[PDB]
């Protein structure tokens, strides 16, 4: 059990260290990839389709 | 039935025991944190920039 | 000299930017538990 | 000084173009939070400027 | 009991160490903000629409 927990701490230590995206960001890469993929595929898909 | 109550004691109060450890981890880790805040708070005031016998 | 304390002074704070990362660290630590 | 005040617009200039993206094509929305976004960055952009002139 | 305490008068004696925003200030860091976005997008709203 205290294993368990020590490796819970040294990941959430982890974290703090080097923060996780934000949610805000996280809608973007989705977002614009969609397009970062469908606009570069929206010009492949008129210039090759 | 002595020994069936007995050790309904005994589960009752071995829960309630592992309950009170985990209160433990969070009051001290406020405590720890609260401590901390405080001090920065008043080495700024040393620093403040305040003319309040600021050092700056 | 008044101006060495501004380094000393300073110098104390490093040490809370850790500890109180590590306070939080503690704290995070609970709430997965 | 003058390295820091860069930096600081190039994020915004990101968050700018990053909104200079999503405006367009109707989702004007996702811009409001990205410009909401973007006032925490320009703040600190008019702070910096300032005080680069009074350096100077 | 007296651990909980303790740590209300460490956070309070904080507070007048360092005071919160006034409502007066509160107010405008909002209601100008609103304009502070909307206005710069009033105008991305009118540059960027």
């Amino acid at each position: 059990e205290r294993i368990e927990t020590k490796i819970l701490e040294l990941e959430a230590e982890r974290e703090l260290l080097n923060p996780p995206p934000s949610p805000l960001d996280k809608k973007f890469e989705q977002w614009e990839e969609q397009q970062a993929v469908e606009a570069t595929l929206a010009a492949m898909k008129a210039r090759r389709s | 039935a002595l020994v069936e109550q007995v050790r309904g004691q005994l589960q009752k109060l071995e829960r309630k025991y592992l309950e009170l450890k985990s209160q433990k981890n969070l009051y001290l880790a406020r405590l720890k944190s609260a401590i901390a805040a405080q001090k920065i708070e008043e080495i700024a005031g040393n620093l403040d920039n305040a003319s309040a016998s600021s050092l700056f | 000299a008044p101006e060495d304390l501004l380094e000393r002074l300073l110098g104390e704070m490093e040490l809370e930017l850790i500890e109180l990362r590590r306070a939080l660290a503690q704290t995070i630590a609970t709430f997965k538990s | 000084t003058e390295r820091q005040r860069d930096a600081q617009q190039l994020i915004a200039q990101r968050w700018y173009e990053k909104a200079q993206a999503a405006l367009d094509r109707g989702n004007e929305q996702l811009a409001r939070e990205a410009l909401g976004q973007r006032q925490s960055y320009q703040s600190h952009t008019e702070a910096l400027g300032k005080s680069l002139g009074e350096q100077r």
